[PDB]
């Protein structure tokens, strides 16, 4: 328990904790308003993706072997995330992409005029 | 087919990173520092986890440089410029208390605007020989020595600079890692790292060649350094035990008051009297006999097989081939070659004072220290030794800049964003109603 | 390393119901894997009796015993449990569950339980 | 990509996109607190609504045959958002006002002590 | 007509929360930081309360249910007296010494809920 | 039972808070008060409500203060300083007038470095006496007096402080609240509170003693004080209804300058032609006197003892016992002794006229005001008395440092913080 | 019948905006305009979009005026302060290089302070007639120019103002629409319109007739103004081709200094070696004529016949009567009345270099430059052209003011704000 | 789904490359595990999917499936191999068994 006590356990234990002078002038007001992009940039990118709210949230987007071709037994009980981020850390933007994409069309399908009224 | 990308939020993971930490707890440092300091910081240990730490190339000692610097000018705007004494200094031997000579110091005279700015006074003021330059050969004309580079800048007598423990705090988002590895040098990989929001007080002491009231080793003697075997780096040595050190200028500076203009005005020494002697100061001998001796203990592990010698500073200006420090606001430029000088109850190394101060490397800026009254005596401990390199090996008591003494306090710590967002595959697709 | 036990495992009257459970503390709490239960007769290899999508609760009992192998799982407790009812009289078989791990194909059934028996009769 | 047609489903870029020397430093701080400002403030408003998390959103406000007086092809696909904005349905103060009304009986319902629906 | 409910009864005023939310936001050098300040201090108190509404979960919400109980220390009334005769202003000064006490109860409630919702995921 | 704990966000609740307002409208107040204000404000009336309101702690007093003093000294910055007429001055009798008789002005001549350096001229000008000091006995050596403490600012040509009024607006988050009771009297609650983002008109007058141009009280005469039985208290006194005041200075000056450097010029009084009385205010008799008398028919209820008195003032120097007006650009001390001397067709107050102003009661920061070429009047209405207390009970006329004009105004309204979140128990449970 | 009311959010429009944009990469600029960019081109045609466009009304033109203005008070503030220098000069005809007769040169003489008040030391520089003026008549006493209205301050030698591309750059929610139509004129629809983060680096190079460096036209040579009819309009001439323009002072010059006070000291012209001609600024005949006369050509779609004239420049200062260089550290103003003349081997212009100016159209603040030791050659590329007209019809190259500079390569760039949020009708009820 | 016991027998001398052979009535992976234990005990994989050798095993004693063809193969026989070959139809929820090959040794 505590902040990042789990940094050092596999990613299975770890993800069960979730849960947890105008020279001075200027430099504080650029503290408190990066501050306040950094936590809008992550309620955004939870929002877009239909994560909102949620700390666990599956999408509808499948796992590509390529970005990693582990099995799931040698991931969430062996590696910790420090080393996960590491691994597919290359992939980032692809997967935010795909998760932007498959919400969306989500969305398109909801509000279509077929079967919907 | 059967493998679907699932969003963790709050995943212990950082990356290494620079950003603006903020300060936090009548004086400058107290005023600066208006922050609050955390009663009870909770430090938590991250089991299984190492780290990499550089202490060469931490942003948390430069930017606690520049805000030293920052804070040091913004302190020192609202005073009185004494840019009106760069007058013609007509100066005699001063003769002060007795029927004898007060070396170091000279007795000028000078012509002074009276608040009126048609009609001049002459005035009188005690000044000493480092901070006064001849003008020409065999003339009694002097001027103050730094009116040939800058203003130099009175600073306000109701203002202390005597350092405060301060505490470095990351802001929201950020972290600061801590290495508890007892004999951990300040580079590569570091056991046991713990996660705190603040850094333990340390105080912005300036003192060179020996540091002042720093932190004591955990463990045995440490020598620091980058690239130890580079003649080219500075060597700091960290001692576990520290040593004993009290200064004393055993007389009392009069204080004169001269008016610039208007609501303007410059201490000047009126008179000196007193036990008139350079200012010394008493180190113990069989403490730093010994202390030295276990350095070189620690230091053959590095130059094994060779006489470790000591000599005083081979060069440079009086700043840096003497231990400079400013305990009371009284600014004492010591002799320490009567302690770095070997071939590995007290010792008495004098002191000179100068009053005009150019810290660090500012260069366009100085300080005008008022005289301060009153028989001054200060007491410190020595909790590290900063050395250079260069079949004897000689040391010397040389330094860098003044990062110096702060990386000795800051070495253990590392500031990391954090990144609590990520994706792990899994085996559970969205339902999707 | 994964230990996978069973317990509960009777002898039970034909027709009676019996709960055999297992747990595998020491394996991941549903966040990986799958449940899964097979079973042998004596005599006889093996069959996927029943199935559960543990990280949540999709069942995927065998037709077998559609009616009674009605397999649920507690990732809470790191546990499962198949307590089937109405045994067949020919009912008698050993029970082990197993891990269905897996990456981006079918599952391993990696990780086979203790296998304690039950042995149903009339 | 402004051209097209209505029946976009592009909308996740045009999200992503935003939120990323005294005399500077205060110029540049305006400008990251109103862009800030400006984030905040169509977020509160769907977030007065109905809409909240969702980049389409449909609600219990009736359509007005006075606002565009078009079918729903014409509007999908024989014109983009640029052309519809500008010259029709451009009188969004009153849908504004409406959707607040409607979005805050609804949650008043929800909760009526005679009938926890 | 902001503020315009401030004295009308608790449930009355329930009907203008989203005029009074819907101001909160909007609608040299020394004066450029003071003006800075005010901006940023207004977004920070915005946020701070959409902060605690997510985690009590009331995500887009203006009134939500919930899991935990009220407690007749805190206010040993009935709803026909409290939500029709007495306005906000009134009682909140009755809540001032056990507001910390109810949110904390509030959050605690929401990490069970989410517990269990992690626990037993929804799947295919 | 049920009973669930239900989250409300939106609820029309306040708390008493501090926060910083803005300012909403060459001028030097229009200039910095940029802001636009609504052309037609709206006021919420906000029914079964109450609220105490307190002047005497209200931040906003403090706040107007602390901007107006930023703004002043600001305003001073771009423009000519006068550091280089700190010099030794001649001051002969001054001549201006036709037998040499002001006695109230002395010719100065100097010498002084003209903008061109390495040349020096003798320069002069005509200098109140209330501006210079002698610099010994018996000796015709003089200096400007803020010349050993700090030195003095010329005000800057072309920007006007004129007293427009301004609007002080709420930031997002808060509101104001006023009170609008006519009789409200002081510290306490107010039973009839509507809510405003921004304040009336204020217009920022520098007066003394006596209140000029400014609101007038709704009801009968208020008087209001932190305690009014207590002595070393301000009892600021609002009338219902404006005694009218003419000051004048009847006479014409023509104004010379002195070269001081480039960009730089020292105005100063070049001539004065007229009479001698230097200025004066013309105020009604009978309304003075009819003015007071209803002030003490309302002050005997506090103070129900006969023959209450009024003095002159007690004493101090010329900022404290004098009147104050920022009449165009000349800076008026007359002389109240006139008005207040009673037991319980007008009034001339003679006035004195000085050019080194002290701002505020601040040290130093002294400003040097330019003649003002030709003839001036200015009429104002007194709004108010500012008197303080020491058998019978004796008022004179003081004040404070400024804070207790600005009070007059702000005294009916609040600053409050917004607090949109609570909780209530409901029926319905999650 | 059934139709409800939808709500989009991240809807693709936007509308006209004015925001503060932000200035992308010892030199000024490069410390201003500090963000890195990577090449990122980001051209994203909107393929449909016609938008319009005017270059007239464009407020980053008025922005990029005021960042340009403040840059350079920025950078003169840690500089010496020349008050001390308005003192009383003794002035004679400057001699150098065997003659004492040299045209626009004086030789004087002055009392000034040194770091020791009590003590002062006479000196001597060489100052231009365009930086002295005399006192009274019959007498060679003389004040600089600017000493009689404001403070003049000596630019720092040490920094550089060369005028480095910089980018204009939109912050989140702003967008930069760049009309891509070869043949635009300024104002009106624009079709084929583009999106980009930043504008494409633009060189802030000022000039007060010819319009030096910077892009040339893709298409023929066009002509821009507000209005074309209208005689209270500047017209420019963006060319399609450059014309290439050498100027020089060959002339080698010494520097002194003079130790003003504590730290600061003033930097002063020592002696001339060389001859006495200044700047030799020169174009090719082969280039000019034949540019003027396309310009003419494209003149004659909007003044159809044969009376089409050009004249020297008119009457005002010199800031705006002749032509102004920023060459290396110095500041020229040649006499273009050789080029503007005519009625429809090279050409020579001889110019004067002036060391105390006031920049723009801003008055006081005078800038001082120190005078550049060794000789100087520039090189530069004519791009354009700054038109007034003051029956026959005569242009004038003069007119405008310091924005006009900057309009010519702005003129294709706009900035909107993204809007967001919108409705529109659908077929389905909230569920 | 279905397969068959295609080596319904399956010994081999000790020391001789052996297969036991699996015939699905479908395409599919062919996961495969030895019965290299007592009654009632557990049972371990050989391989996954197609080819993927199982961990702390052999990978000689192995080969790849395709189609509906598939085989437990091993390196050489030996009585630590005399384990019964289990083949399941690894494509199919509840995958069917085809009954273990003797496979002795
Ligand atoms: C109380 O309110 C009255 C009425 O507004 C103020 O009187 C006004 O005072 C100003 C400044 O002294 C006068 O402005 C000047 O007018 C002349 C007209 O020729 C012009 O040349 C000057 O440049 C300047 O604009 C204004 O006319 C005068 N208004 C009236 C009706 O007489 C009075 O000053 C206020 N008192 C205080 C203490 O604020
Ligand atoms: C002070 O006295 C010593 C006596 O030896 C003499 O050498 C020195 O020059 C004197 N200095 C001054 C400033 O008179
Ligand atoms: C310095 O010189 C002055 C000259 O009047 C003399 O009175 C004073 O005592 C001298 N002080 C010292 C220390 O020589
Ligand atoms: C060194 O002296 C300082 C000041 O007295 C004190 O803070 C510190 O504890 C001392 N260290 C020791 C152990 O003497
Ligand atoms: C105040 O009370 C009266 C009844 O006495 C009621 O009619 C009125 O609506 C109330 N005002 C508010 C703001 O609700
Ligand atoms: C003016 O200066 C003269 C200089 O001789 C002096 O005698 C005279 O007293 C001064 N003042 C007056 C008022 O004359
Ligand atoms: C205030 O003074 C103005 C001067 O023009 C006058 O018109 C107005 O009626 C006066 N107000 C009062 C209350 O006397
Ligand atoms: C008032 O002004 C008139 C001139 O308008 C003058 O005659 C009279 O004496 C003045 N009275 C007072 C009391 O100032
Ligand atoms: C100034 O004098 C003129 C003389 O004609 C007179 O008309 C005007 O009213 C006077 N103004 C003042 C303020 O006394
Ligand atoms: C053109 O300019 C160059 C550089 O000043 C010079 O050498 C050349 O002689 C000039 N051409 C003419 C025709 O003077």
């Amino acid at each position: 328990l505590g902040f990042l006590g789990a940094a050092g356990s596999t990613m299975g234990a770890a993800s069960m904790t979730l849960t947890v002078d105008t020279h001075w002038g200027i430099k504080q007001l650029q503290a408190r308003v990066l501050a306040v992009e950094h936590y809008l940039r992550d309620q955004q990118l939870l929002g877009i993706w239909g994560c909102s709210g949620k700390l666990i949230c599956t999408t509808n987007v499948p796992w590509n072997s390529t970005w990693s071709n582990k099995t799931l037994s040698e991931i969430w009980d062996n590696m910790t995330w420090l080393q996960w981020d590491k691994e597919i850390s290359n992939y980032t933007q692809i997967i935010y992409g795909l998760l932007e994409e498959s919400q969306n069309q989500q969305e398109k399908n909801e509000t279509d005029n077929l079967t919907c009224d | 087919e059967n493998l679907w990308v699932t969003v963790y939020y709050g995943v212990p993971v950082w990356k290494d990173a620079e950003t603006t930490l903020f300060c936090a707890s009548h004086n400058v440092w107290a005023t600066h520092c208006c922050v609050p300091t955390d009663p009870n910081p909770q430090e938590i240990v991250l089991e299984n986890v190492t780290e990499n730490f550089n202490m060469w190339k931490n942003n948390m000692v430069e930017q606690m440089h520049e805000d030293i610097i920052s804070l040091w000018d913004q302190s020192l705007k609202p005073c009185v410029k004494l840019t009106p004494l760069c007058v013609t200094l007509n100066c005699t031997n001063a003769t002060a208390s007795n029927s004898s000579i007060i070396e170091g110091m000279k007795n000028c005279s000078f012509n002074i605007t009276t608040e009126l700015r048609d009609k001049r006074e002459k005035k009188n003021a005690l000044f000493y020989k480092l901070d006064i330059v001849q003008l020409d050969g065999n003339s009694s004309q002097y001027r103050l020595i730094n009116c040939n580079t800058s203003a130099i800048t009175q600073a306000c007598p109701k203002v202390s600079f005597e350092p405060i423990p301060i505490h470095y705090c990351a802001p929201a988002g950020f972290a600061i890692l801590k290495c508890n590895n007892k004999t951990f040098t300040g580079t590569g990989p570091c056991n046991n790292v713990s996660t705190v929001q603040c850094t333990h007080g340390i105080k912005p002491v300036v003192s060179t060649q020996l540091l002042l009231n720093g932190s004591l080793a955990e463990g045995e003697i440490i020598i620091r350094s980058e690239n130890i075997t580079d003649n080219g780096k500075t060597i700091l040595v960290h001692l576990n035990e520290s040593v004993k050190i009290e200064c004393t200028r055993p007389n009392n500076k009069t204080r004169t008051s001269i008016r610039i203009g208007p609501g303007q005005a410059f201490y000047a020494t009126g008179q000196v009297i007193g036990d008139i002697r350079e200012a010394y100061c008493n180190i113990s001998e069989s403490t730093w006999n010994e202390t030295l001796g276990k350095v070189v203990k620690q230091l053959r592990k590095h130059f094994p097989h060779k006489n470790i010698t000591f000599q005083p500073s081979s060069g440079g200006d009086l700043e840096v081939t003497t231990h400079s420090f400013n305990c009371g606001g009284e600014f004492f430029y010591c002799n320490t070659s009567g302690l770095f000088n070997s071939t590995w109850d007290s010792i008495t190394l004098p002191c000179r004072i100068k009053q005009i101060i150019n810290m660090w490397q500012e260069v366009g800026r100085a300080m005008y220290a008022p005289p301060i009254q009153g028989n001054i005596t200060c007491v410190s401990n020595i909790t590290g030794l900063i050395l250079t390199r260069d079949n004897t090996e000689t040391f010397r008591p040389g330094g860098g800049d003044m990062r110096d003494n702060w990386r000795s306090e800051l070495y253990k710590y590392k500031v990391v964003k954090i990144e609590p967002l990520g994706v792990a595959p899994t085996a559970c697709k969205r339902r999707v109603v | 390393x994964x230990x996978x036990x069973x317990x509960x495992x009777x002898x039970x009257x034909x027709x009676x119901x019996x709960x055999x459970x297992c747990x595998x503390x020491x394996x991941x709490x549903x966040x990986x894997x799958x449940x899964x239960w097979x079973x042998x007769x004596x005599x006889x290899x093996x069959x996927x009796x029943x199935x559960x999508x543990x990280x949540x609760x999709x069942x995927x009992x065998x037709x077998x015993x559609x009616x009674x192998x009605x397999x649920x799982x507690x990732x809470x407790x790191x546990x499962x449990x198949x307590x089937x009812x109405x045994x067949x009289x020919x009912x008698x078989x050993x029970x082990x569950c197993x891990x269905x791990x897996x990456x981006x194909x079918x599952x391993x059934x990696x990780x086979w339980x203790x296998x304690x028996x039950x042995x149903x009769x009339x």
